[PDB]
């Protein structure tokens, strides 16, 4: 398995921020462009979900960065990509948000520690290790705790998503727009300017 | 922002997770009273005497192990064939537990190890689980005084807090709770599928054609409004009708629903062309035969012809053989599980009134009800494989229910697997704002003002995959602080305050409408009354762009125009939100009329000159075209709108111009 | 085990509406359509009445009939901040 | 591609507990170390208490399955050389007509998953005869459950 | 989501029963009320009937498949140092050499049809680890058959 | 669970169990033959003359 | 063997316009003549040898 060479990447869903930073100096936009005036969030922390979009906890400081890169969806409305603009490794095919919820682990009384293979679920028909044939008996299930169907048993949500293929698409602007090859802000005022210090 | 409550409404999976692989009808080891049958044993031992199991000489001292976790069931013996053991050891609960079936049943393991045991014990430090170190002696040996009576099993009854979640009984014996032997017959069946979650791409969230308070846009110097609604109005309908041509409303994304509700092919329409089972399959007994008879060797040395004596070096006397051929057990796989789905499929979601009353088991009140539509099963033979074999046909049976409610749809199946599986969530998404006055605007700076409301009933908000109710059996929503992501284009300075010039003139004004830019009216038809005309006095219209009606049940939503609404007893699929217009082909003929004169298409043009028959069976072949039901009067009405097809010939339309709410997806002609 | 019978052919179709155009050659050219605003049918009033039939009912239902109607705004902005609102649904007897 | 069933599955018995063993109950006290009588409260011996390893009549489900797959799918219209019609059975007479080479029976002794297996090959003899003639297409499926079943 | 199998699968035993006991015809003629003799025709002294239920055998077919689904071509690539092996076998030393790594089986249990049951997840398990490891890609699909198969 | 050679009484319970699969093939364009970016084995690639 | 068909009757039907005199008066002519004369083709104009 290789993320680089074969195309088919996977590693681009855990990041937690890219600061950007020419020479220590105000930041890569410098005009407060974004919701974040000197950093540039990806996976966003558990401090306000209500920021984030997309049923998870994906940040809309950068969700206006990937989606305005190859298809500009950010200025004109939050609109839907064609099949051929979204294409078979650009940012929205292959990528597809997730999201779980079964137990919590403060809330609940008698959920003390559920163990490996101390668990009481499928087990005599299912082996004790090894894919041997029945061993044991049926004894009820006690791992799943449920908050499904006639049950009551306390749980909290975690967002998580999940990047695949996509390549971290941004454009060189303070307009946020990949057009042309003299990019809005790649070639402006003092941006042909001569070489000085990098430090991110 | 905020929190959502779900409750005892929902379950996104149709299966069990709790000894699931277990027979289905067989109850847990357990005892009652009037004697008792049932008892297992998988662990194993070496001798016992006064305590429980010696399961190890460690050491130089003899060990028995805790009451906490004795009998795990995970552990059973190397060998997988008939062989006996001296000392064994199992779980047989307690009297305050009655018999039931392994399939569907929950524990807590309110100790450490995952071993679920007592949770009240005396008065110091109440930890001791109670379970039984009482061993089990054989029919061997019952006198002599200082002779062994020595355990064949040891049972360990247990005393825990348990509930059943996962199933719910079709068929009981008797009326016994506490403890009896006749729960024997007691089996499984799974709880009904059924997800709660946002309506498809966030639909009825908010209100749409409800003005008691209305989506206003004012002005901190601007009296006026941007909603003028009313009962004879589609907002709620817009989104999803114009937005068909932008892209097929399919493709995977998570904050709108943007997969929408969608039946499987498969299973409205079926596929009833038998099963592949050519072949018969097997399931051997545990590794070929079980058979004990004795084999004593034989070889010629004295004896020449037929009868010989004995062999030379003779194999040992224990020789499980079969003589014959060696069994199994024949199984038709195929046909086991197409019983399964097609039974299931069909009569899960069908309306319930022949369905099944009060049997030996507790049952609600309401038939809307999630429990009452929950405990009912109706018989495996007219949903079975053998209805109509042969033909790609959805019978009359059928198709009369509510079809969108299904196992697996691209809009209800993919809101709920995304939400969080359960009652209590923190979660939070960016949330619609859908009229075509308010869409693709762009402000001109000053000072404004900008105010809404939200429909707050549980019912109408979130959509149901069976069609069972959240307000009346047990849900509540609450709203924390709402906000606006305002996001726009960072113009140049210069230019934001000059480029201004074209809408800071009257003359070119950003206009908007709906592609179905219409005005509906609502009017109903009850049982035993089948002809309902419309009649309006005269009226003063101009413009028009033609007709488009389809069917609406009071059933499942009432005349609505605010939130607080007792009428809503249901949560399933409505045609008015989710584009849901299943009963299409429910009409026979249709005639308009104008102004005090007679009725339309009077410039004849087709067989029938005043009626158009939408529905005619078996009148004449020759009426109803190419071997679908419809009548030519309207079978070339649909490919005559939009299409431009029946003048230059027919035509069969390329890979866009079906966009998916259009005719042929959705439709498709049957025989049987 | 040959048996005897007689067919019956059925067709289904769900979730699109009964589209029909307004016309004299009954097919949907642009928005406005050659009756929609022609000599008979443009600045005079007449009342549409009908003679519906559907398949046998069971279930309490509302039959949804849409007529074609159209309601279209414009943004003005005389004033930066001031909106000077109008709205107009003319096959409804709506407008200004 | 296989038979991907690493896990065994199990034809499992009517309740797994099946045994005509008779089991009483014990207790110490007549004798406190090494010698018993009888358990005080003790129910009657209609015990039928499964001691030891339940049973497991066994099956491999994915590839009994695709036995049903290759079988039925390809040789009925597999060429007619190894095919012979059944003894003490009399047939009526015409190869193609739903009595010969229908009731013609084959092998699945062949068309298994041990043909080839691992490797991607359509059998130079199933490329002989049409696969447009077979028991389940897509032209003829679309009409004749369109017409009507019989 | 978990199963579907509302309908119990049955492993029929060997043409219906086995377990039979022997049967001996009676005549109402000689005896009127409560008195039975030889009858005319006798139902042989071998009459192979199992009176009553018919002996099943359920195999729960939807679980032990999808447990397979989750074991061969999931909870074979994990993280390998938890990752279990049996202790007496004879094994070679390095986790990427294919002697450690195909014997090497994790616990059956564990990754099965109930592990966060509900919701559309995939958990930080199989995720930090590329999906071309995997049994599930289309274009190693192609040529590792297409070429050669030895 | 014996050591002992070819067979003992408990080897009777003993189980057999599948390889793990392991798909010898080439990549989504098989590259991985050619120098096209490496700086050492790279291709000069010119004229007859110059 | 089995099968016997049996069709009862043939009914013609087309697809008309109805067509404004205004223009197909001068259409019906504009066809009529030696110039205006529309020619068909495959895209596979394949002869068939047996």
């Amino acid at each position: 398995s290789i993320p680089y060479l074969d195309g088919t990447f996977y590693l681009n869903h855990t990041f937690k921020k890219v600061a950007i930073t020419f020479d220590s100096s105000v930041s890569w936009p410098g005009n407060d462009r974004l919701l974040t005036p000197n950093e540039f969030e990806i996976k966003r922390s558990v401090d306000g979900e209500g920021y984030n979009v997309a049923q998870c906890n994906m940040t809309k400081d950068w969700f206006l960065v990937q989606m305005l890169a190859n298809y500009n969806i950010g200025y004109q409305g939050f609109y839907i990509p064609e099949s051929y603009k979204d294409r078979m490794y650009s940012f929205f095919r292959n990528f597809q948000p997730m999201s779980r919820q079964v137990v919590d682990d403060t809330k609940y009384k008698d959920y003390q520690q559920v163990g490996i293979l101390h668990q009481h679920n499928n087990s005599g028909f299912v082996g004790y290790l090894a894919p041997t044939m029945r061993e044991g008996q049926a004894y009820p299930a006690n791992f799943p705790y449920p908050l499904i169907g006639k049950t009551a048993v306390d749980s909290i949500t975690q967002k998580k998503f999940l990047c695949d293929r996509t390549l971290w698409r941004i454009p060189f602007s303070s307009n946020f727009m990949s057009m042309g090859a003299l990019t809005d802000l790649g070639q402006n005022l003092l941006y042909a300017n001569s070489a000085h210090a990098l430090d991110m | 922002r905020g929190v959502l409550d779900r409750g005892p409404t929902f379950k996104p999976y149709s299966g069990t997770a709790y000894n699931a692989l277990a027979p289905k009808g067989a109850p847990n080891p357990c005892e009652w009273d009037e004697t008792h049958v049932f008892g297992q044993a998988p662990y194993s031992g070496i001798n016992i005497t006064k305590e429980g199991i010696q399961i190890g000489v460690e050491g130089q001292t003899p060990k028995y192990a805790d009451k906490t976790f004795q009998p795990e069931p995970q552990i059973g013996e190397s060998q997988w064939y008939e062989t006996e053991i001296n000392h064994a050891a199992g779980r047989v609960l307690k009297k305050t537990t009655p018999m039931k079936p392994c399939y569907g049943s929950y524990a807590k393991p309110t100790n450490e190890n995952g071993g679920q045991g007592i949770l009240v014990k005396q008065q110091n430090g109440k930890l001791e689980s109670q379970v039984e170190m009482q061993f089990f002696s054989t029919t061997e040996a019952t006198a002599g005084n200082g002779d062994n009576l020595t355990p064949k099993v040891v049972l360990y009854s247990e005393d825990v807090d348990i509930e059943t979640p996962d199933t719910h009984i079709s068929y009981m014996p008797t009326i016994k709770e506490g403890n009896s032997r006749e729960l024997m017959g007691q089996q499984s069946m799974p709880n009904r599928p059924n997800y709660i979650a946002f309506r498809d791409n966030f639909i009825g969230l908010m209100y749409y054609n409800s003005t008691g308070n209305m989506g206003v846009l004012a002005g901190q110097a601007s009296q006026l409004n941007a909603v003028v609604d009313l009962q004879d109005r589609n907002t709620e309908l817009s989104y999803q009708l114009l937005l068909d041509s932008i892209g097929d409303r399919t493709r995977y994304f998570s904050m709108w629903n943007q997969a929408v509700d969608s039946y499987d092919p498969d299973v409205r329409i079926i596929e009833n062309h038998g099963t592949e089972d050519e072949l018969p399959n097997y399931c051997f007994p545990l590794g070929g035969v079980i058979n004990t008879e004795t084999l004593t060797k034989v070889k010629p040395k004295t004896g020449q012809e037929n009868g010989w004596e004995k062999d030379a070096t003779e194999f040992s006397d224990k020789n499980e053989i079969r003589v014959g051929n060696n069994f199994a057990m024949e199984i038709n796989l195929n046909a086991n599980l197409w019983r399964n789905f097609l039974y299931s499929n069909i009569a899960l979601y069908l309306p319930d009134k022949l369905k099944y009353s009060p049997s030996n088991v507790k049952i609600s009140d309401n038939p809307n009800t999630y429990d009452y539509m929950n405990k009912r099963v109706v018989a495996p033979g007219l949903v079975d494989c053998y209805i109509n074999l042969g033909a790609r046909w959805s019978l009359d049976y059928m198709d009369n229910v509510n079809p969108f409610n299904h196992h697996r749809n691209a809009g209800l199946r993919y809101r709920s697997m995304l939400l969080g599986n359960g009652r209590y969530v923190p979660f939070h998404i960016q949330v619609p704002q859908k009229f075509f006055a308010i869409k693709n605007l762009l402000l001109l700076p000053g000072s404004y003002t900008y105010e809404w409301n939200f429909r707050k009933d549980v019912n109408m908000v979130l959509q149901s995959s069976l069609g069972n109710d959240l307000r009346v059996d047990g849900a509540s929503i609450k709203f924390d602080s709402i906000c606006l992501y305002a996001t726009f284009f960072p113009m140049a300075h210069n230019t934001a305050s000059t480029l201004e010039a074209m809408l800071r003139n009257d003359t070119n004004d950003q206009s908007f409408n709906d592609y179905l830019s219409a005005a509906n009216m609502l009017y109903p038809i009850p049982a035993n009354a089948t002809n309902v005309p419309i009649s309006i006095p005269s009226r003063n219209w101009a413009a028009f762009r033609g007709w488009a009606f389809t069917r609406l049940k009071t059933k499942e939503t009432p005349s609505l125009g605010s939130g607080y609404d007792p009428y809503y007893t249901y949560s399933g699929s409505i045609p008015y939100l989710d584009g849901t217009f299943y009963l299409n082909h429910t009409f026979k003929k249709v005639a308009i009329t104008f102004d005090s004169s007679v009725s339309w298409p009077g410039n004849d043009r087709l067989l029938t000159p005043n009626e158009f028959e939408i529905k005619r069976s078996v009148d004449g072949e020759g009426y109803n075209v190419a071997q679908c039901n419809m009548t030519k009067d309207w079978f070339l009405v649909q490919m005559l709108a939009n299409y431009n097809i029946g003048y230059q010939g027919f035509y069969i339309p390329e890979s866009y111009k079906d966009r998916m709410y259009s005719f042929f997806r959705n439709f498709q002609p049957m025989s049987r | 085990t040959a048996v005897d019978s007689i067919t019956q052919k059925k067709f289904l179709c769900d979730r699109t509406l009964w589209r029909i155009p307004f016309s004299s050659n009954f097919m949907s050219m642009g928005a406005l359509t050659d009756l929609g605003q022609n000599l008979l049918y443009a600045n005079s009033a007449h009342a549409l009445d009908m003679t519906f039939e559907v398949d046998p009912m069971d279930e309490p239902t509302l039959l949804y009939v849409l007529f074609e109607v159209f309601d279209v705004v414009r943004v003005h902005r005389p004033h930066r901040g001031v909106i000077e609102t109008v709205y107009l649904r003319t096959p409804f007897s709506a407008g200004n």
